[PDB]
């Protein structure tokens, strides 16, 4: 019973931002968290109730408004690239005994860019199983990739069939840069679906590779002359061989 | 909020020569941050005890302070109190 | 009867700037004192320990310390959630009397809150800010179950041990001397009359008039000033054996 | 004033860890454990007190000696889905005007018990890109150059006929790539089929 909208994020320099968290509940106490990728968690902020801002544990160029018991947004003056990192709401109340546990929102990933004309979508393809390995295994192994988009914010899925499946899956657990120079550089990805020898080699049987990638958004300016990279789905299929 | 009372008094009867205990007792205020002092000839004495600051039922504080000394004829004593009440410091001689 | 008053004052300048002192009274005798500049309650007669062991003080002085720090920190967030503004006076009055108890708290001078049966309650001419107040210090259960505990088994277990230990200061009778003065004239005169050196409290004088208050003198004896415009002094005291103090002018 | 340990540690699946946390933080009022897998929020998993010394939460067990400031969290027979973050937080308060303290966290990685193994390196076909597959734990992969990427070993699970199998990807944009030199940078098995 707490939210956070949206999950993703992209925005270019020196605009404005705002993080939407709501609750269901009537919980008064409510905090906001910031968070680096393989780090603790600082407060930044916090409330006692409407009209209770008081800032936190961490000195942000950021601030906060309660003006509903039910919302919380955090909101950045001009977005610099160093307020790139995870963002999580947070409250507390009364729950399964007599005591006040915190209960936390599920995040939203922000990336702040220099340009606009750095966001692409991804390219995806589908590999198909080896020789080598049916006659040595009797397991053929499927390969997704994607290859070319920015920011990282993408989720894949593989599709059996018309059926999400999950058994026999491996997704990396985060994208690679392709140049690891340039500070604004694209991303890749890859996935692996292993099946029986026998399931693959049934003609019957189609393999779809699925990425869902989070971009721009219905009021952002673009003045290019390529489309306009939009959240969108991107995709790459496979058929059972002999 | 509440002023001061301040009220000058001897433990003995005050004969001249003898030894004797001269009390302040400053009460019936609030807040509590207040400054004190017991004058000789105009002169704050340096040597002097107090009471542990308390109140009483309606909230406000009260003290005591005291001191032993040995009157004299042409000997002047008081009592000084500024508080945040006051415009200038309050101040009440011991009438022999 | 002796009530044990239990008292606290704590100052708050700016947000950095406090300081908490602390007392308590049995009857009119003070038994315990408590500074900010001390890590320890301290007794100051033979017997302010009463019936009670070393060990059973020693938990005494341990939740009293723990209380002092947290209070302020208490308070200073408070202050914050409340927006109230510096400075700040907080005064506390709490214990009980052999025959039920007490917990009030004032801010500023004034009643806001106390403590009834097992939780905080507001009291009656209240501003509406204390409803903030009282809602989240009603969730601290390990607390409200502490001050009942405190209240209605540790304070009167301690004061009969008070009782049957300080018998002797209680019951004794100091015998008071009394002179006539002639204060500044309002023709008008002013008839001033001093008793002082008695004890215990209770004291009976007379013109036979403002009758003044009883002013404490520095070894626990008191002084009273009743004056007159404008002849006898009367003075009656349970050290005196019915027979009363008479002066004449 | 809260502290977590180890920092972070890599078991196999099926055995049991024990995870500690030690706070100087006074008073105390109660101390809870949280669990975040990558990317998402943390979640409850158990909340004490000190007149508790222990709770059940599933396979996760925490115990709590008040007198020591001490509190672990058992994790029995462990497997690849407790590859987490594990926080241990403690509140000064019995209520909401507590202040609340954070330990850094513990990372878990849980890895495959791979009992025998077939290190090979395969060629998959566009619809070019080498796949290294089913070799154990025990084996790590190496980046790299520009031009050429390699993937961090990954495991998949093949729930329906129980078993489960380590894998890496490695490409590059140059037409004149082989299996044989892709991962170079890496320590290979010597029983590594081409
Ligand atoms: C008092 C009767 C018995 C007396 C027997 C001894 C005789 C000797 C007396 C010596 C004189 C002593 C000096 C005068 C004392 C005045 C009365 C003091 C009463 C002290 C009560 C002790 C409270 C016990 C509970 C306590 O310490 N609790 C603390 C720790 O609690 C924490 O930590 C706990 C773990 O220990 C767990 C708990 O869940 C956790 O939250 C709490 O943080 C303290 C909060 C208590 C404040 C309530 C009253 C004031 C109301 C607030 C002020 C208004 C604010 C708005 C305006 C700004
Ligand atoms: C707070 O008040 C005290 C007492 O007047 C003073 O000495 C101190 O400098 C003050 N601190 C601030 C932050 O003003
Ligand atoms: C009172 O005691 C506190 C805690 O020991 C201390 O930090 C503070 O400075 C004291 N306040 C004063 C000196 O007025
Ligand atoms: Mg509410």
């Amino acid at each position: 019973d707490i939210y956070q909208t949206p999950r993703y994020l992209v925005i270019g320099t020196g605009k404005k931002i705002t993080l939407e968290c709501s609750q269901t509940m009537g919980h008064d106490k409510m905090y906001w968290y910031q968070q680096d990728p393989g780090m603790e968690l600082h407060l930044i902020h916090y409330s006692y109730g409407v009209n209770s801002t008081e800032k936190g544990d961490l000195s942000s160029e950021s601030t906060v408004s309660r003006i509903r018991t039910e919302h919380f947004p955090l909101t950045l003056e001009s977005a610099r690239p160093s307020h790139t990192s995870q963002y999580l709401c947070a409250s507390s109340g009364l729950r399964d005994r007599g005591l006040y546990e915190q209960y936390f929102g599920p995040g939203t990933r922000l990336t702040v860019t220099e340009d606009l004309k750095n966001v692409f979508p991804p390219e995806v393809a589908v590999f198909e199983p080896s020789e080598a390995e049916i006659s040595h295994t009797q397991k053929a192994t499927l390969v997704c990739l994607a290859t070319g988009f920015y920011p990282d914010h993408v989720e894949l899925s593989w599709w059996v069939n018309g059926k999400e499946v999950h058994s026999g899956v491996c997704t990396d657990p985060q994208p690679l840069k392709e140049q690891p120079a340039l500070n604004d550089s694209r991303y890749a990805l890859s996935s692996r679906l292993r099946v029986s020898a026998t399931f693959w080699q049934n003609p019957r049987n189609h393999f779809r590779c699925q990425v869902q990638f989070y971009g721009l958004s219905e009021n952002d300016e673009w003045t290019q002359d390529r489309a306009k990279p939009v959240t969108q789905i991107v995709s790459a299929e496979a058929w059972g061989r002999a | 909020q509440r002023t001061p009372k301040i009220q000058v008094y001897s433990r003995h009867p005050a004969e001249n020569g003898k030894s004797n205990f001269l009390n302040c007792y400053v009460s019936g205020f609030h807040p509590s941050d207040i400054e004190v002092d017991l004058l000789k000839n105009g002169e704050r004495i340096e040597k002097v005890e107090h009471s542990d600051l308390s109140f009483s039922k309606d909230w406000s504080f009260y003290l005591l302070y005291y001191t032993e000394f040995t009157p004299t004829e042409k000997d002047e004593y008081a009592c000084r109190v500024n508080h945040v009440t006051l415009s200038q410091p309050k101040i009440v001689k011991w009438d022999r | 009867l002796f009530p044990l008053r239990c008292l606290q004052i704590s100052s708050f300048a700016n947000s950095s700037w406090t300081r908490t002192d602390g007392l308590a009274w049995l009857g009119e005798l003070q038994t315990h004192s408590w500074s900010n500049d001390s890590d320890t309650v301290r007794s100051l007669k033979p017997w302010s320990q009463g019936t009670f062991s070393d060990q059973q003080w020693e938990t005494l002085q341990h939740i009293f310390r723990v209380y002092r720090s947290s209070f302020t920190r208490d308070v200073k967030e408070f202050a914050k959630m409340l927006r109230l503004s510096y400075p700040l006076e907080l005064q506390v009055s709490a214990g009980c009397e052999v025959h039920n108890n007490f917990f009030h708290v004032a801010f500023q001078g004034k009643d806001i809150l106390s403590f009834q049966g097992t939780s905080w309650e507001p009291t009656q001419e209240a501003p509406l800010w204390v409803n903030l107040a009282i809602q989240v210090l009603n969730q601290d259960k390990w607390t409200r179950e502490t001050v009942q505990w405190l209240l209605n088994g540790t304070c009167p277990q301690f004061v009969s041990g008070l009782l049957e230990s300080g018998k002797s200061e209680l019951k004794k009778q100091v015998k008071p001397k009394a002179w006539l003065s002639r204060g500044p004239s309002p023709g008008r005169l002013l008839l001033v009359c001093h008793v002082s050196g008695f004890y215990p409290k209770p004291v009976w004088v007379k013109w036979m008039t403002q009758p003044g208050d009883i002013l404490p003198n520095a070894d626990e004896t008191w002084y009273l000033r009743a004056t007159l415009d404008v002849l006898s002094c009367r003075v009656k005291h349970s050290s005196l054996e019915g027979q009363d103090i008479v002066l004449y002018w | 004033q809260v502290e977590q340990s180890p920092q972070s540690l890599i078991i196999l699946e099926g055995k049991n860890c024990t995870l500690q946390c030690n706070y100087t933080v006074s008073p105390f009022s109660n101390l809870r454990w949280y669990k975040q897998d990558t990317g998402r929020g943390p979640v409850s998993l158990t909340i004490m007190t000190f007149s508790e010394n222990t709770k059940s939460n599933g396979r996760y067990t925490a115990t709590l000696d008040a007198d020591t400031k001490q509190s672990s969290l058992h994790i029995t027979a462990s497997q690849l889905s407790d590859s987490a973050s594990y926080i241990c937080v403690v509140s000064d308060r019995g209520s909401t005007l507590g202040r609340l303290y954070f330990g850094r966290g513990t990372q878990l990685t849980v890895w495959p018990d791979i009992q025998n193994p077939d290190p090979a390196v395969y060629q998959l076909r566009d619809s070019s890109v080498c796949l290294f597959t089913d070799f154990d734990s025990q084996t790590n992969v190496s980046q790299s150059d520009s031009d050429v990427y390699i993937t961090d070993k990954c495991v998949l699970d093949m729930r329906s006929m129980d078993f489960k199998s380590n894998s890496a990807v490695a490409w590059s944009n140059k037409s004149d790539f082989a299996c044989a030199n892709a991962f170079n940078n890496s320590i290979i098995p010597e029983d590594t089929f081409f």
